[PDB]
């Protein structure tokens, strides 16, 4: 019935980066959460 | 391959203005 | 972005081989719908088909055991958990059984032989409603609607339609709701009574709705047609019934809720069993198993447990094996590529045969092996699909 | 007859010895877990007479054939169970055992023995000797599996995972590559060399053999073919039941695989710790050891690999005069040897 | 009649010394 | 004297000793009893033909 | 430190320990049943 | 996945731990064990103290999951992937229907010990129980696994009177079993005959009791197995000498005469169907009393220790066992002779003496390991396998469904395996500095021609021979039964030695085992080899133009063998020389 996953056949649909960061055509929260993993990285990194 | 229509066979073998020409032909008609 | 356009593409591209595959399926079924009227006048067909309570005939004291059984002549309701009888009558094929009936084991052996010889299969079909038809029809013609404008919007997924017709036209083999399918192995019997048990789930996992449930018996036999063609069959319907979750009425009866207690929780089997219902001395074994700090017994788990399907089956999906259960959709999707367009109807009049077919002479295109598949279509592209390998 | 006996047990759903512990029976990890006849032969001296599994891939395929006979076993259960209710029916013992000998020939249990066909009389002493014909078709229990494989399609796919295969053609490449550099580092050395002067040393002392006036007679009085020139095997003194068993067990264990290994360990070891816990817990330490042990497994090989070769440095990374400061010792394997060659 | 190895290109001329088939020199012509 | 026409001995190519047949599996080891079996039949079955 | 956390947990593995079993008599016909 | 003495949980409070129902006491834990059910439970303390053991162990996880450590913690080289991630979720996915599926597992196999009872199951409690529940749990327990009908009734009967005219005393937990046995009918000895079982069977199993001082349900089913025999003169010799006749007949004789007033036997007569046991109301006190006794009175001492002659006959008999084999076996050399045929020479002499007198040194071997061997098996059990304890168990398992168990746990665990390298992930530096390798396609990847089952068939089978034997050189396969076998021989024999080629393939590094594999393959290479010129004879002698099956035959080739074949490690001709493979693969 429902789930999280979307009903797609074709693994293209479900492809992701290896550190799950799919923020596109993602879904919503998934997109606002890889930002903000992103931007943790990141503010990490040009911090050190 | 074979029961493939011919746009679809010669899709497959790296033919792709004749697939484009092929296609638009087939649009018109 | 690529891979989603990709994801995308495949899928405007299963839809549009799907609406293709539609119209083979309805030709088809009219053809072998033509085929079988054709037939039953040359054959001799089931003239009667009843249902009947079960029976549970525990002779008392002074009983003696040679008296005959004593059943109902009808039932006007099937309960959604009930075990049920099912009355018919064929001709000679089983007579001569009824002959041969009057200690041997090579007598024993011939009459299991014959027993094997004979083949009946019991369905069950519930009249559609008109909203319910105009609901799907509503529905069907926005999806096929949809699959137009998909068609449109793309100027080559015409080649496709036309492709996947041709396809079917030469892959095919040349030639009122279906709800679930009870007892499919059901062989000739010498009493022509046969003991069925009704799922709460159907063939895909789904609750059977209200409505008026038909028995629809087809009879086989194998000395006309050893391949099992659908179209030969004898065919008899019963008079519709109606079907419907008792248990909560039931429930609400017994109860005048969350935690059945404790001490009243074993006279509730009692009161099912009177009520018609089954209930497994394991179903409630392990039921008892999950009670709280006082005792009580989970209402909501022992429900899941009765309505579960590991402790009965439907004698239907009894006979598969576990591992015709594991390639079942397999050869369902290969089945209906076979033969384009289908339904539960046909998938359960071919489901043992084809079934037997693959695990019997194949047994190696199905059954999965450990290095050519992929356990989850998110994970096997990574993980089990090194590059390396 | 004895046929008959044994489908006794195989539609019966007991096992056949009821768990008893037998001297002469061994309920290998294969063939089911189920009990197989494992007679301990005299002829050949102290040898159990039961085949002994010694690559894990050996156990991995019998696994496999069962996962892919586990259809078969369940048909004939139904069978078994059609079989069992006709047999209640049967009263008289006669009916019951001609229905069970018919059976017996229909479903080949007597052709699921491994008759021991020869006619050398020494093969047939070993065969007549700790493990007779009479005994084989006395004590021969059958088990379902082994009744399903006569009719039904044989495998062809070994259950063999990618990943596994991946892992076995490492371990493969890496033995080889490890034969391959110990063979050339004693080529470099010389050793080689010395034992073809030792053999060269000893062609002095060596004489020449008596080839005997008839060759021919000769050789074959050496082979034992001619009549009334046959000897007998010299005769061993076997070892204890103990030491018969334990190779055995051993080697069983040395082929079963790490994780199936560990699980039995595991579940074995719940019921003695101090501190039992449910399946929710015994998955995920069973699963932190299995990488833990196969880390370890991978520390150990390398530092075996580093400690027989000499590899990495001898002393401080940097010392008086350079870290390319090494003592090579004759005859002694060595990184600086390994990476000239 | 150190161990021999395993899988060795051996030399047309030599051998690995474990059985009369494969001495340490061979002796044979290679030729007919 | 004490053999006049009887048949040689069956000489079976590929003879493996206990310390081989050990490790034969339960189907190689019916394998081989097979092979060993069909083997001394055919060459009796020759030499009965030859006699 | 993957490797030390990895030996200490082979360590641990090991450091489980036995566990104080009790022992309930059967000789006769009945598997004398104890409560807690 | 379980040893001998294993602890399978059989509850379920997973189910309901979560829903914030824990036990904090002994008490509460123990009224949450028991089943308002029927056959509720009996347990013993060495079980008692491992359930709570479990249970605060859960406890402590579940509350540590909540708060959340043990619990979500990645390895220490991993990092942990963003919440609800594509593969996050479905890692998790699959990590719960593994946990569902070994928790259904355990739950099976703690079914199963409840079935087969062991001493942490001590016994059942069938006090209070309805019509159904006798019926049904009888059907499914004891009339599936009944061969035979008749030894229902005997056994029945049987436990009838040991339960009560042997022991009386008992632990005051059966007075409810002790009620229900008197209250069984039986029949007017002199219509109800069929209906019930006849009172001088039941008189007879009383003085089998009495006379062989039967105990437990173990020596029951002993004697009930072998009494019927015509042996059972012998083979039922109690370890203590049974009782002489008079004395139990005066017993039984007392027995009767008190049943009388308040109101030898050789052999039962014919006993009515088994089929009225579970239908009439008056044999209910009967069939409840056979459940009863089914479910109870199993003990752990092997009955062999007084019956050592019934060991041979319920069990298989011990192989080292002498005296009865080898005389029935008789002479060694006769049986050698025999076996060998009169067209093959007779045994001279001197190696006839010396067999003989080997068969006798083996004899006295045997004998002399008789007695030692069966103790120290024992120290072995002691300091793996399941069913295999020192103890006796009538209603062992098949071991069947304990390995399909076994295996649904281990790939499940598999599963579970994968599912954590998906769950989490490595460094991100770490992975970018990783790809800068870039696998070449060459030599850094893995070789195509990787060993595996249907590569060496299909090489196989790419033999011009092969294919033409396979095709067209048999008979067609559906035409004539003969053609069928031989295809499937034929096939069978293929299949074979690709096996053991794929099987050397995989042991080839190692050459302790190299060698003693390729003996098989040469084994089932001169099988095939065989085969294959027998019927290519057939097919060329059996009895013509355009290129004919005969022509087409002649025109291949002469078949080169594959007993004398090169292959090493792929299935291919070696690029060594000839000395050099023939020193590869030799026999050791």
């Amino acid at each position: 019935k429902e789930s999280l996953l979307p009903n797609s056949s074709s693994p293209f649909a479900y492809v992701e980066d290896y550190m799950g960061t799919n923020l596109v055509f993602g879904s919503p929260v998934h997109a606002k959460e890889s930002a903000a993993v992103w931007a943790t990285y990141f503010e990490r990194r040009y911090a050190s | 391959h074979e029961a493939a229509t011919p746009w679809m066979q010669l899709v497959q073998h790296g033919k792709k203005e004749e697939a484009a020409a092929l296609l638009k032909e087939f649009e018109q008609k | 972005r690529s891979a989603a356009n990709l994801a995308r593409a495949e899928d405007l591209i299963h839809a549009v081989v799907t609406a293709a595959a539609q119209p083979f399926g309805e030709r088809r079924r009219a053809a072998t719908r033509d085929l079988h009227m054709e037939f039953q006048r040359l054959a001799v067909p089931v003239e009667r088909v009843i249902v009947a309570n079960p029976v549970s005939a525990l002779l008392e004291s002074g009983a003696d055991p040679d008296e005959k059984p004593v059943e109902g002549e009808k039932v006007n309701m099937w309960p959604l958990g009930a075990k049920r009888v099912v009355l018919y009558k064929w001709s000679a094929p089983n007579v001569e059984k009824l002959k041969a009936m009057e200690l041997t084991a090579k007598r024993l052996r011939e009459i299991q032989e014959l027993k094997r010889r004979g083949f009946l299969e019991v369905s069950l079909w519930r009249r559609v409603t008109a909203q319910e038809r105009k609901q799907r029809n509503e529905i069907v013609e926005a999806k096929k609607k949809q699959v137009e404008e998909v068609v449109r919007t793309v100027p080559s997924l015409a080649h496709l339609h036309q492709y996947a017709t041709s396809l079917y036209s030469r892959i095919e083999e040349r030639v009122w709701e279906f709800a679930v399918l009870l007892d499919d192995r059901v062989l000739l019997n010498k009493e022509e009574s046969v003991e069925l048990y009704l799922p709460y789930r159907d063939a895909n996992g789904e609750l059977l709705a209200q409505g008026e449930y038909r028995a629809l018996v087809r009879a086989f036999d194998l000395e006309a047609n050893p391949n099992l063609h659908p179209a030969y069959c004898s065919v008899g319907y019963s008079e519709s019934f109606q079907v419907f979750d008792a248990l909560p009425q039931l429930i609400a009866q017994f109860f005048r809720v969350t935690h059945i207690p404790a001490a009243d929780f074993t006279p509730f089997c009692a009161f099912l069993r009177d009520a018609g219902l089954d209930v497994p001395l394991r179903c409630e074994f392990e039921a008892g198993q999950a009670v709280t700090t006082d005792g009580d017994v989970y209402m909501d788990y022992f429900l899941q447990l009765l309505r579960g399907e590991a402790f009965h089956q439907s004698h239907a999906q009894a006979g598969l094996t576990e591992a015709q259960r594991a390639i079942e959709p397999l050869c369902r999707a290969h089945w209906v590529v076979h033969h384009p367009g289908a339904d539960e109807s046909e998938w359960a009049t071919a489901r043992r045969s084809v079934l037997d077919h693959a695990m019997q002479h194949e047994r190696e295109w199905w059954f999965p092996n450990e290095m050519l598949d992929v356990k989850d279509v998110v994970t096997g592209s990574t993980n089990g699909l090194t590059p390396q390998m | 007859d004895w046929a008959s006996h044994m489908q006794r047990e195989l539609f019966g759903e007991v096992d056949p010895l009821g768990g008893q512990a037998h001297k002469d029976y061994y309920r290998d990890v294969t063939r089911g877990y189920s009990p197989q006849y494992a007679p301990r032969n005299f002829a050949n001296g102290g040898a159990v007479a039961y085949p002994h599994i010694q690559s894990p891939y050996e156990y991995e395929e019998a696994a496999h054939r069962r996962v892919w006979l586990d259809h078969d076993v369940d048909r004939m259960r139904e069978e078994f169970t059609q079989h069992r209710a006709s047999l209640r029916s049967l009263a008289s013992a006669q009916e019951r055992e001609e229905l069970l000998r018919s059976r017996a020939a229909e479903y080949q249990v007597a052709n699921t023995v491994h008759e021991s066909e020869s006619v050398h009389p020494i093969q047939q002493l070993y065969n007549s000797g700790g493990t007779s014909r009479s005994a084989l078709k006395q004590q021969a229990v059958a088990d379902r599996y082994s009744i399903a494989e006569q009719h039904s399609p044989l495998p062809l796919t070994t259950g063999v995972d990618r990943d596994a295969l991946d892992e076995a053609q490492r371990t493969k490449d890496r033995i080889l590559n490890d034969s391959f550099t110990a063979e050339n580092l004693l080529i470099t050395h010389g050793l080689r060399e010395k034992e073809k002067h030792d053999f060269t040393i000893l062609q002095r002392t060596v004489r020449i053999p008596f080839q005997g006036y008839d060759m021919d007679r000769f050789l074959a009085q050496q082979k034992g073919t001619p009549y009334g020139a046959q000897q007998l095997p010299p005769n061993v003194v076997p070892s204890s039941m103990e030491e018969a068993q334990r190779t055995l067990r051993g080697s069983s264990a040395t082929a079963t695989p790490l994780v199936d290994a560990v699980a039995q360990k595991v579940y074995a070891r719940n019921t003695v710790v101090d501190r039992p816990a449910i399946g929710e817990q015994l998955t995920e330490q069973i699963i932190n050891i299995m990488r833990a042990s196969r880390t370890t497994a991978e520390q150990q090989r390398e530092e075996e690999r580093a400690q027989r070769f000499g590899l990495g440095r001898q002393g401080a990374l940097v010392q008086d005069g350079g870290p390319d400061q090494r003592t090579l010792k004759k005859h002694t394997n060595d990184e600086r040897i390994v990476d000239a060659m | 009649q150190a161990p021999a190895a395993d899988l060795s290109r051996t030399k047309p001329h030599e051998g690995t010394g474990t059985s009369e088939r494969d001495p340490y020199i061979r002796t044979l012509h290679n030729q007919r | 004297n004490h053999v006049v026409g009887r048949a040689p001995e069956p000489v079976v190519p590929h003879e493996q000793p206990q310390e081989v047949l050990r490790h034969f599996s339960a189907e190689e080891r019916a394998m081989y009893e097979q092979h060993v079996k069909e083997q001394t039949s055919r060459q009796l079955g020759e030499w009965e033909r030859a006699m | 430190e993957v490797v030390e956390r990895d030996a200490a947990l082979m360590k641990k593995t090991l450091s489980s320990g036995r566990r104080l079993r009790h022992r309930v008599e059967s000789s006769r016909t009945h598997r004398n049943a104890g409560s807690l | 996945i379980t040893s001998r003495g294993q602890f399978n949980p059989i509850h379920n409070f997973s189910y309901a731990m979560e829903r914030g129902v824990r036990a904090r006491d002994v008490k509460a834990f123990e009224k949450l064990i028991t089943n308002p059910g029927p056959l509720r439970v009996a347990y013993t303390p060495d079980y008692l103290d491992w359930l709570h053991r479990c249970y605060k162990a859960k406890g402590t996880y579940m509350d540590a999951r909540a708060v959340a450590n043990l619990p979500g913690a990645p390895p220490p080289g991993m990092f942990l992937r963003p919440a609800h991630s594509f593969r996050r979720l479905a890692g998790e996915l699959k990590r719960r229907r593994a946990q569902s599926i070994l928790d259904e597992v355990a739950r099976a196999q703690g079914m199963l010990d409840l079935f087969e009872r062991q001493p942490h199951f001590p016994a059942i409690h069938i006090d209070r129980c309805s019509r159904f529940h006798l019926v049904e749990l009888f059907k499914e327990m004891v009339l599936e696994r009944s061969l035979d009908s008749n030894m229902i009734w005997e056994k029945a009967l049987l436990y009838r009177a040991i339960l009560s005219e042997r022991k009386p005393s008992y632990p005051t937990s059966f007075h409810y079993i002790f009620t229900a046995v008197e209250d069984t009918v039986f029949a007017p000895t002199i219509p109800l005959a069929a209906k019930c079982p006849t009172l001088e069977a039941y008189y007879y199993y009383v003085y089998l009791v009495k006379k062989y001082y039967i105990d437990n349900a173990v020596e029951a089913h002993v004697v009930l197995r072998c009494h019927r025999e015509p042996n059972a003169a012998d083979l039922l010799f109690s370890n203590p000498p049974p009782k002489d006749d008079t004395e139990i007949m005066k017993a039984v004789e007392l027995l009767r005469n008190a049943d009388i007033q308040r109101g030898p036997p050789v052999l039962p007569g014919a006993y009515p169907p088994i089929d009225m046991l579970w239908r009439c109301e008056e044999n209910l006190p009967l069939l409840k009393v056979l459940l009863f006794g089914e479910f109870n009175l199993i003990v752990s001492e092997n009955p062999f220790v007084k019956f050592p002659s019934a060991h041979g006959f319920l069990t298989r008999p011990y192989s080292t066992d002498s005296s009865r084999t080898l005389a029935d076996g008789m002479s060694l050399a006769n049986v050698m002779a025999e076996k060998r045929g009169h067209l093959l020479p007779s045994l001279p002499r001197n190696t006839a003496t010396s067999i003989d007198a080997r068969a006798q040194d083996i004899r006295r071997l045997q004998q002399k390991h008789h007695r030692d061997d069966i103790v120290s098996f024992q120290k072995l059990l002691r300091s793996s396998s399941y069913s295999d304890w020192s103890y006796f168990n009538p209603r062992a398992v098949r071991a069947e469904e304990r390995d399909r168990l076994t295996r649904k746990a281990v790939e499940a665990l598999k599963l579970y395996d994968s599912a954590t390298n998906d769950i989490y992930r490595h460094s991100f530096e770490d992975v970018q500095a990783c790809h800068t390798q870039r696998v070449t396609e060459r030599d850094r990847t893995m070789p195509p021609y990787l060993p595996t089952l249907p590569h060496f068939v299909a090489i196989i089978k790419k033999d011009p021979h092969i294919s033409f034997l396979l095709h067209i050189g048999l008979p067609d396969r559906n035409s004539s039964e003969e053609g069928s076998a031989k295809h499937k021989e034929l096939e069978k024999r293929i299949y074979y030695l690709a096996r053991a080629l794929y099987h050397t393939a995989l042991e080839y590094h190692n050459e302790t085992v190299r060698r003693v594999n390729r003996q098989k393959v040469n084994v089932a290479a001169s099988l095939l080899d065989n085969f294959v010129e027998q019927e290519w004879t057939t097919i060329l002698r059996d009895k013509d133009t355009q290129n004919d099956k005969k022509q087409l035959a002649r025109r291949l080739g002469r078949y080169m063998l594959f007993a004398n074949r090169s292959l090493d490690d792929t299935g291919f001709p070696t690029d060594a020389r000839a000395d050099d493979y023939t020193r590869w693969m030799a026999p050791p």
